[PDB]
RNA sequence: CAAUUUUU
RNA sequence: CCGCCCGUCGCUAGUACCGAUUGAAUGGCUUAGUGAGGCCUCAGGAUCUGCUUAGAGAAGGGGGCAACUCCAUCUCAGAGCGGAGAAUUUGGACAAACUUGGUCAUUUAGAGGAACUAAAAGUCGUAACAAGGUUUCCGUAGGUGAACCUGCGGAAGGAUCAU
RNA sequence: GACCCACUCGGCACCUUACGAGAAAUCAAAGUCUUUGGGUUCUGGGGGGAGUAUGGUCGCAAGGCUGAAACUUAAAGGAAUU
RNA sequence: GGUCGGAUUUCCAACGGGGCCUUUCCUUCUGGCUAACCUUGAGUCCUUGUGGCUCUUGGCGAACCAGGACUUUUACUUUGAAAAAAUUAGAGUGUUCAAAGCAGGCGUAUUGCUCGAAUAUAUUAGCAUGGAAUAAUAGAAUAGGAC
RNA sequence: UAUCUGGUUGAUCCUGCCAGUAGUCAUAUGCUUGUCUCAAAGAUUAAGCCAUGCAUGUCUAAGUAUAAGCAAUUUAUACAGUGAAACUGCGAAUGGCUCAUUAAAUCAGUUAUCGUUUAUUUGAUAGUUCCUUUACUACAUGGUAUAACUGUGGUAAUUCUAGAGCUAAUACAUGCUUAAAAUCUCGACCCUUUGGAAGAGAUGUAUUUAUUAGAUAAAAAAUCAAUGUCUUCGGACUCUUUGAUGAUUCAUAAUAACUUUUCGAAUCGCAUGGCCUUGUGCUGGCGAUGGUUCAUUCAAAUUUCUGCCCUAUCAACUUUCGAUGGUAGGAUAGUGGCCUACCAUGGUUUCAACGGGUAACGGGGAAUAAGGGUUCGAUUCCGGAGAGGGAGCCUGAGAAACGGCUACC
RNA sequence: CUCUUAAGGUAGCCAAAUGCCUCGUCAUCUAAUUAGUGACGCGCAUGAAUGGAUUAACGAGAUUCCCACUGUCCCUAUCUA
């Protein structure tokens, strides 16, 4: 979600203590740091091969994925760095006996080595709280749409 | 601040009042073996209701169900262990044909009258 | 809100103790345990009501005064001092020994076992881990950790004790054909030994477990404990023998009791 | 008395949320400290569950690290100069978080050319056999050896002033000082 | 052509 | 049909609705202000202290003419340097309560105005039930004391299913 | 090209008849409804007060849309035979 | 129905369950197991020979485990796990029945013996598993496709 | 356990109300009242007000004892049996009571805490203690600074309180004292450079910072500098070292510093032994309290996942006093626009948000009962809020406590 | 139904600048009100282009009240050209 010398703005925000050593012609010189999702996600190498920092990452930084796990679709990439998910469910009614299609939408923190716009059938997780808001994060997005990779026109 | 303990209503008055042979049809069951109100006429037939009320529900539930094997054989045999009747009619369908003055048979009042030593249900 | 509850009713713990309803006051609140919830009991449950030793409040603390209570050679003169699981709570003089199982039945036990094979528990390890200078250790049921244990055992199975502390020796694993056995629950503690395990990677664990009435059934872990090789097991087992018999007989088996 | 939970501040969608259960003490939010420069005026306080902790007055001593040896003595300090987060902190000179501060060049000159002798920048034989053995170890870099000449080294708390009350923190050492002058060698 | 009221 | 029923008015009664009062009160947000007290902090350092060191009345006497010279005690001292530090007081953040406007909702008081509804045939009349004696009923517009009347495009719950 | 006959589509209707439907009058739909479920929008819960009062909205106005309560009281009513 | 409210040597019909095979259901690479002996060379107690055996040579890796790699997502539904108890239903039970409660009851009452303190039901939310009809469902169109 | 009857009429059929019927773990009330077990009770309206009296105190073999209180009788001839007050520790933060506020708020189930703390309960638990050097000096035991008490006081007053006189410690503050070994830095240096090394000192844990390791799909070599072991002496040789999870910057270890240096027993009880060198020699039982750290336990705190009564005569609510997000911080037991500066304009919605109402505490249930349900649930159980109305705070592990305090009404 | 000459205050409005009686009454404003404002009405003697009623903006028009403000006044003093 950011280039132009990704650590940009006004402060300095980095991987926390850990240092490089400051005259060691060494491999990648740096050391990026990163975090084994494990349940199968595979973490991609766009967090690998990464350049920013982003703390609030679950891939680069100070969280892990502990709670549950759920679906939807995307309908806003409006914001900066955050997308929210409208989950559709059904619903039993016991007095006609019969269902009712409700929903209701969630913020998702996302990590912006991702890629993600309209539809975008999504996997997110439950996490520890980081806004006000957003108590989820992303796992994954992994999804086709009306024929994506193929359409010109 | 303390545990309760419980309490029931073990009869239920019938819903239309007045039906001129009905009322004389339990002044019959009056008359037969002496009670002294129309209450105790009303408590064994609630008790012949949320009995076949009992019954009703296993026999429409499913053949070869031990809930049926328990509880119609438990049932069958504790409503001969008061002894309405007999080990002829054990085959668990004669609960539903089970009437008023069979459960009066059984009364203490009756069964002293029957035994001799009364010559009357209104001394016994 | 705002502190502990140093009270709690009747009604409010569960079936497996058996008090009465219309006492109508408060129930025994254990105190803090070693071991677990008020799933487990406290002493005084186990005596006054099970075993039938007193009736006055004031009866059951006047026998602790006089020293015959034991649990692991340590004093422990509080009243309602809680129990845990398989922690034998031998005797003085009156000379029994009796180990806490499970019965056929939902509730505990009331069973003896002998003068020897009483000086050792059974331990369910949770946590074996290295922590401050290299100090190795494993935790219990009450969570009596041991310095210097056998190393690179698991977590998640039992562990046999010498009692003069911990000072473990034997180790148990989980295979295909062991003994495991059923602690809380719906279905507490019949037996059902093992038949196939799986893991459920990420979230929770089940077990596949195969009584001696010959079908199946499915515990979660936190009830899965398991006893020893199968067929030798460390407790003698008290005497429903853990089946689950079912209910068509076991009303067909009672009156086998009686003879009629 | 200010709290910290979302019994105020406006919900999801925006409505008023209504109050009950008014303001507890297992969320209370001390006052600040916002710490200045001034040789040891602290005071402790006590907390929630049995422990203590500093509020840091007036620190001027204090651990650093540099961080390539790992030599963590205590130098003076003289002032901050750019904090990352906003401006007015260096009109009165004080110390938070990863405050630009400046301090002395001196107490780890005792440490280094004594362990070297090299010298910057321009006796027994059980350590004349080190320098004559660390041949271009010592060395660091041109601009850091450009900026021990005006007596000042460019540090860093990165440790808490008012949590945990230490004067404790790193100096600025690769990269990072080429951050901190993006823009301070054009902000004048 | 015009014909109204006649009274719980 | 010596059937039924329509409206004004008269008397007897009740019912809500409005209405001058820049209405009144309670409660909730509100802009502008005063801000009690308590906390964190800048100072205050009163009044209780001990340490050390330079002189001494009394005499302590390691010895003795006095002396020298031992710490000095009954204690003033002249200096430092700390220890707890109470009133007081600036700054900062919480804010009870109050003042002033506006909104919102509820309740309550009001001179009097038009309505509605009941209630022994009261007069004035027949409007509708038979072609109700001018067929009836709609929508709209106009007049009138009351029913009502008339004009306009309809419709037949019609008094013709019919050239 | 109009017509005669036979057929068919879609109309607008008519006549007979009922098995069927209902309170009857009547009905080819008002049928296939206690042998109760093809979809799908709306409306009504006694008659009065009344399409009235307050509140809103549309109008230049007449007025239109949405729309009670207080009180009142056993019928108002639909069809049919004499 | 063998011979005691009651039991078979194979066998009759139905009910449902599974492995298959029919053009045919087949998540896969690396190992340790294994899992077959269908192997195979020899000996191979008892017969005229793995019907009872071995050292067992490509002698079928994934049913017992964990790594590389994915996997059309849903409803629906079986079962289990699951809701603190009382309360609801409901077996025992001389509280004398019943309201109840959870006891009691049996010896031997000479200084003991044992049964109990059951059982279901509890729906919407979540978890795991069996099922693939019914209703959505998306991956082969400038092939930028599968193998 | 599925039940209906009368009234529009001259009479008939029918839509449709009223009345009649039955129960209330549902209230009041009229009349009547013998037996026996069981038992809700100022919830409905005014969470409006209070007279009076009571509901939170606490002792052992084993804290503090000169009571000038006792009780004695042999003991403890300094005490030891008790025993007030009062100090110290601990409880008071449970229990009980009400439902006014309270409509995604609490709450039912349902995970999460890798994001935290926890006196008490358990179990493990501290061979380094200052290195001013060896006369700092008690480690065979140093200190204050004091209650209760005693003397005379004040005010009419309250669980109001003064100056003076001594003394207690488990209150309070100092403070040593039982090893060895290895490493690192230095140097006494000479004797040499590919060198060694007496000895100057440190090393427990906490605390904060910074770093390193914590690895481990498949097997062999060439090649450039230093070069451990050993030797035929071409040169050759090495088991060369890993805990849990899904995973971590995790537990951890190591390195250099670190603290108005935190802690690491100057506390009491019963017992009397062994020892051989009978010396205030050296050993040693069973406890009780208290203490750091880890893991529990007892709990608290956040947090995901669903479910809500009536209202469109409630049609757009939300921000410049954070509304939504990012950036960096300040506090916080820790997470987080919780708060602060800068930046971005965002959040919910015709599935009903927002606003209003609610005789709305939320649930486990209760009443009537064919099935399908309608209506209550203030109240026995769980959880929440409150103690006249809003604020604020100390003590304590636990409170924004109210039978705790401060201020305003 | 009837008379003076013919037809005999309808829509409306008021103690109004229009109401003598009259400072009419009732309500409201203040501490008090021949003033104001809203209703009353058989109106000496209101009224339909001799125009009747209600009016948004405006008025060097006339009134009554409220809030800010001051020698208007309490209670006057002084200084300048």
């Amino acid at each position: 979600s950011t280039e132009l010398t990704v650590q940009s703005e006004r402060a300095f925000q980095k991987q926390p203590h850990i240092f490089n050593n400051p005259k060691v012609k060494t491999s990648k010189r740096t050391k990026r740091w990163y975090k084994n999702a494990g349940l199968g996600f595979k973490t991609p190498k766009t967090a690998i091969e990464g350049s920013y920092i982003d703390k609030k990452c679950p891939f680069t930084g100070l969280v892990s994925i502990r709670g549950k796990i759920l679906t939807g679709t995307v309908v806003s990439t409006k914001m900066h760095r955050t997308i929210v998910i409208r989950r559709a469910y059904l619903h039993y009614i016991p007095k006609y006996n019969r269902y009712e299609k409700r929903h209701k939408n969630v913020p998702v923190h996302v990590s912006p080595a991702f890629r993600v716009q309209v539809g975008d059938i999504v996997t997110v997780g439950q996490c520890r709280p980081i806004s006000k808001t957003v108590r989820f994060n992303v796992v994954k997005v992994s999804a086709a749409a009306g024929k994506a990779n193929k359409q010109f026109a | 601040p303390r545990a309760p303990r419980t309490y029931s209503k073990t009869y239920s008055t019938p819903k239309r009042p007045y039906e001129s042979s009905r009322l004389d049809a339990e002044l019959k069951l009056a008359g037969e073996f002496g009670l002294k109100n129309k209450k105790e006429i009303y408590r064994i037939s609630f008790q012949l209701s949320k009995i076949r009320r009992a019954a009703r529900d296993l026999l429409t539930r499913d053949e070869k169900d031990p809930k049926r094997l328990f509880e119609g054989n438990a049932l069958i045999r504790r409503l001969v262990r008061v002894g309405v009747l007999s080990e002829d009619k054990k085959k668990l369908d004669y609960v539903l044909a089970l009437k008023v003055e069979d459960f009066l048979e059984r009364r203490l009042q009756t069964q002293v009258y029957k035994l001799g030593l009364a010559k009357s249900v209104h001394h016994a | 809100a705002r502190g502990p509850k140093k009270h709690l009713k009747r009604l409010a713990a569960p079936h497996h103790w058996l008090l009465d309803k219309l006492s109508g006051c408060y129930a025994p609140r254990p105190s803090a345990g070693p071991h677990k919830l008020r799933e487990s009991l406290p002493l005084i449950v186990f005596l006054r009501n099970r075993l039938k030793y007193a009736l006055n409040g004031r009866e059951v603390k006047a026998i602790l005064m006089q020293r015959h209570v034991k649990v692991d050679g340590k004093v422990r003169t509080d009243t309602t001092y809680p129990a845990g699981f398989m922690d034998v709570i031998t005797l003085d003089a009156t000379n029994e020994n009796f180990r806490l199982v499970y019965d056929v039945k939902g509730r505990f036990a009331v069973h003896r076992i002998t003068d020897e094979e009483a000086s050792y528990k059974l331990g369910k390890v949770k946590k074996v881990q290295l922590g401050k200078k290299g100090v190795p250790y494993v935790v219990t049921h009450d969570g009596r950790t041991i310095r210097y244990p056998d190393p690179n055992i698991k977590v998640n199975d039992t562990v046999k004790i010498d009692l003069a502390s911990g000072k473990i020796t034997d180790f148990i694993k989980f295979d295909a054909g062991k003994l495991v056995y059923v602690t809380g629950g719906r279905n507490l503690g019949r037996i059902g030994t093992i038949v196939h395990k799986e893991r459920h990677d990420g979230g929770f664990d089940l077990v596949h477990i195969k009584d001696s009435l010959d079908n199946t059934f499915v515990t979660r872990l936190n009830n899965v404990f398991v006893i020893g090789e199968q067929g030798k097991p460390y407790i003698s087992l008290p005497k429903g023998k853990g089946i689950k018999l079912s209910i068509a007989e076991e009303r067909d088996r009672r009156r086998a009791q009686q003879g009629l | 008395g200010i709290s910290r939970d979302s019994r105020h501040k406006r919900s999801a969608t925006g409505a008023k949320r209504a109050q009950f259960r008014k303001k507890r003490k297992f969320e209370l939010g001390r006052q600040p400290a916002n710490t200045k420069i001034g040789a040891k005026r602290i005071h402790s306080v006590r907390t929630r569950g049995g422990n203590k902790k500093y509020r840091a007055l007036r620190i001027e001593t204090g651990n650093f690290s540099w961080a390539s040896e790992g030599i963590s003595k205590k130098t003076r300090i003289a002032g901050v100069v750019y904090h990352p987060s906003n401006n007015e902190l260096v009109r009165t000179n004080t110390l938070t978080k990863a405050a630009i501060v400046q301090i002395d060049a001196t107490p780890f000159r005792q440490w280094f050319e004594a362990h070297y002798g090299q010298t910057l920048g321009k006796k027994s034989k059980n350590a004349e056999r080190k320098w004559a053995a660390r041949a271009a170890s010592a060395k660091i870099e041109s601009s850091v050896e450009s900026q021990f000449s005006a007596g000042r080294l460019y540090a860093c708390i990165s440790s808490r002033p008012g949590q945990s009350g230490r004067c404790d923190g790193y100096i600025l050492e690769g990269e990072e000082l080429a951050f901190y002058l993006r823009r301070l060698t054009a902000k004048k």
